């Protein structure tokens, strides 16, 4: 009974023409019952795209606008596909980049319910002709609703909707289908949408093809929303309009800013490399003389990009002490980058995992920075406002974003991907600075991920000359929604966000943490109340690292002998184990860092396992020396556990890896080359490596070690009993 | 001292 009639007022004000003869006093009063129907949000898509409603009395192919159409544009086919003779008719939608809307005249809109579903279905037309095909849709969301009908139970939704151009389609429909059918697919949005409007046919659509009424429900009551945005996001006015809004309301922060204040800003979008300069300098004959003999590729623990760096030493000017030197090195060329310093801790910036100054130095310039973005968005020039940002995928999950892009068609996204990486996506956490556009960008080739968030008023952010904006760290974000949409001839995922306090997020993961444990510590027979596992969540792909700790701890479960679980894991709970399941990096939890002897002692991986603190870490984002899953690289880092249970049991007076025995060591010497080529890494690692494989949940993998690795399949399963047993 | 590792792949 508000503001929502207002525009309805002003939108049917703008482009609703009444031109009649009998007393427009009811005539202007039809259209208005008429199209009150009618989401509002589609009446001012069409003004957007400037289109024009007229109400006009006789012979509607008598009106200005349409006296320009051929003789084909004169015969149409109604809701129900008849033929009809357009100066007959009581309504039309010409085309072209002059829309223009025209309805004959009737009080009967109300009674012909058969007229006023035309009418609608009309209107469908712009709306999935004229409107949605300027923002490329219906899309892959449509396409499966499409899908749902025809290949499904009851042949009635189809016979009700689809015509036998669709009907008759053999496979199922593709996005290339949709591609060179619009026309075909278009109609169907309009038939979709018309018998959703009409209040009359609406339970028709809701009894013979409730998949399609879901659907149209979903859209007009608030995916419509988002549509319009989307539209807005195209106009050159509108992305200028609310780029000045903004401009405007953070005008007295900017003015205010110092020279310090853009000079933090602009490193923290900008790394300062490390100089070659420096890292000579703070050399010695001993390490510098190393430096040319040592062959700076033969190290694997340094990534391709730093050896470089690593190599150009060199031209500017290995065993125990050589390698502890690369350690230092690889903590010494890092570039100074602020935003990945907060990703990497997840925000736990005391971490001890870099050198002590540096460390001190990033915590400045963040405190500083925290200062800064100490203005809020919340304004009077403006309700909600949706800021953009182009994403990685491997920022989130390498595995998947290993194979999200169609191995051949650089522009299609594997939709096996998309449903495994839409799945458990329900939550997002930010401990870094994101920088977000004011209006959409295109993105880089390796940005797959356009997220579109709907800011908080309470959010605090620094406004960027370029049309950007710096938003400030820990911040909350519920997924809404999720899909693949189409943009410059190539396929992205878009993700429609809503920030909120990060508590709340917060909450759910401690909650999950109680209930995770309330389950598996009965399901061990472990004390009711103990911390075993433990959820270290801080980033941007946070509910998928909790929903799938429970995934990994099933495989876990249902791969391995219960009794020899129980037994280690209870070896494990005795010195305090914890099983983490994380996002930041390795080198930043506690259970490893706290027992290092030096920082420079630290790793980074898949997983790893601690003897000092009996406790199993994974990191969730990454993806280990080809291992397919997360599981996976549990299951092989449980076999350091069993490994470590093992040898301890033998003489407890120093609890030391059976792995280390003089007899494997010898199963390591000849044997150790016939798994993977990681197995060949060492004992421990052999063991490991060999206990996962036969453990594995593809019995394919099981016989892999059997006829290749038989004395290590049978000294595996002795330690197992060996265990159990004891 | 020791800990047992699980490397990612980079590039
Ligand atoms: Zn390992």
């Amino acid at each position: 009974n508000k503001t929502q009639e207002e525009h309805l007022k002003e939108i049917m004000k703008h482009i609703v023409k009444i031109e009649v003869k009998g007393e427009e006093a009811v005539k202007k009063e039809a259209a208005e019952k008429l199209l009150e129907k009618v989401p509002s949000d589609v009446l001012e898509m069409y003004k957007a795209i400037g289109g024009k409603i007229y109400i006009v009395d006789g012979d509607i192919t008598k009106h200005i606008s349409l006296e320009a159409l051929s003789e084909d544009k004169k015969k149409i086919k109604d809701i129900y596909g008849k033929d009809a003779l357009l100066h007959e008719h009581y309504v039309y939608a010409k085309e072209g980049y002059e829309p223009v809307l025209v309805i004959q005249s009737s009080e009967d809109y109300v009674e012909n319910t058969e007229k006023a579903l035309n009418v609608y279905y009309e209107i469908g037309k712009i709306l999935s002709r004229d409107i949605l095909s300027k923002i490329n849709q219906p899309y892959q969301k449509f396409l499966d609703v499409l899908n749902t009908i025809k290949n499904a139970s009851d042949s009635d939704g189809q016979d009700l909707l689809f015509t036998n151009q669709l009907k008759e389609h053999p496979t199922d429909f593709s996005v290339e289908f949709l591609e060179q059918n619009s026309n075909e697919v278009q109609e169907v949005f309009a038939k979709a949408f018309a018998y959703y409007i009409e209040p009359q046919h609406r339970d028709v659509l809701q009894l013979y093809a409730p998949e399609a009424f879901n659907y149209m429900d979903k859209f007009n009551e608030q995916e419509i929303n988002l549509s319009l945005e989307e539209l807005k996001d195209q106009r050159m006015l509108s992305r200028y309009e609310k780029w000045e809004k903004i401009k405007q309301h953070y005008q007295h922060w900017s003015d205010s800013l110092s020279e310090e204040g853009r000079g933090l800003l602009k490193k923290l979008q900008i790394p300062i490399e490390p100089k070659k300069d420096d890292i000579i300098h703070s050399l010695s004959q001993e390490e510098k003389e190393l430096l040319k003999r040592i062959q700076i590729d033969s190290s694997d623990f340094l990534s391709t990009e730093e050896k470089e760096f690593l190599k150009k030493l060199q031209i500017d000017i290995l065993s125990e002490k050589e390698k502890e030197f690369l350690k230092k090195l690889k903590l010494d060329i890092q570039p100074y980058d602020i935003n990945q310093r907060l990703q990497d801790t997840g925000g736990l910036i005391d971490s001890p995992s870099i050198n002590l100054d540096v460390r001190k130095q990033y915590k400045r310039d963040i405190q500083n920075i925290d200062a800064l973005l100490h203005q809020s968005i919340g304004s009077t020039l403006y309700n909600k406002i949706y800021l953009y940002e182009n994403m990685n995928i491997n920022n989130l999950t390498a595995t998947l974003g290993a194979d999200l892009v169609d191995s051949t068609d650089n522009t299609k996204i594997n939709r096996g991907i998309f449903n495994e990486f839409k799945k458990n996506f329900k939550y997002s956490i930010s401990s870094n600075y994101m920088i977000v556009d004011i209006n959409e960008r295109p993105a880089l080739d390796n940005e797959r991920l356009k997220w579109r968030i709907q800011l908080s008023p309470d959010t605090r952010a620094g406004y960027l000359e370029n049309g950007k904006l710096i938003l400030q760290r820990n911040i909350g974000l519920e997924i809404k929604d999720v899909q693949i949409i189409k943009q410059s001839e190539k396929e992205y995922i878009r993700i429609d966000a809503k920030v909120v306090p990060k508590s709340k997020i917060d909450t759910k993961i401690q909650e999950a943490q109680l209930n995770i444990n309330q389950e598996w510590n009965k399901a061990l027979g472990l004390p009711k109340y103990t911390k075993l596992i433990t959820f270290n969540v801080h980033n941007r792909y946070a509910s998928n690292i909790v929903e799938s700790a429970y995934l990994i701890l099933n495989e876990w479960k249902n791969n391995i002998q219960s009794d020899l679980i129980k037994k280690v894991t209870n070896y494990l709970v005795d010195g305090n184990g914890r099983f983490v399941f994380t996002d930041i990096t390795l080198p930043n939890i506690a259970e490893q860092y706290t027992h290092q002897d030096e920082i420079y002692e630290q790793v980074h991986s898949k997983g790893l396992y601690v003897p000092e603190s009996r406790s199993i870490l994974l990191h969730g984002p990454s993806k280990g020396v080809e291992l397919r899953n997360d599981s996976e690289g549990f299951i092989h880092c449980f076999g350091h556990a069993v490994d470590d249970y093992a040898g301890y049991l033998l003489d407890k007076n120093q609890s030391d890896l059976v792995t280390n025995s003089k007899k494997f060591i010898d199963i390591f010497k000849e044997e150790g080359s016939n798994l993977t080529s990681y197995g060949r890494t060492n004992e421990a690692e052999f063991f490991a490596e060999a206990f996962r494989l036969m453990h594995s949940t593809d019995h394919a993998e099981r016989l892999k070690v059997q006829k290749n690795a038989p004395k290590t399949f049978q000294f595996i399963n002795d330690q197992i009993k060996f265990i159990i047993n004891s | 001292k020791k800990v047992y590792p699980y490397p990612m792949e980079p590039t």
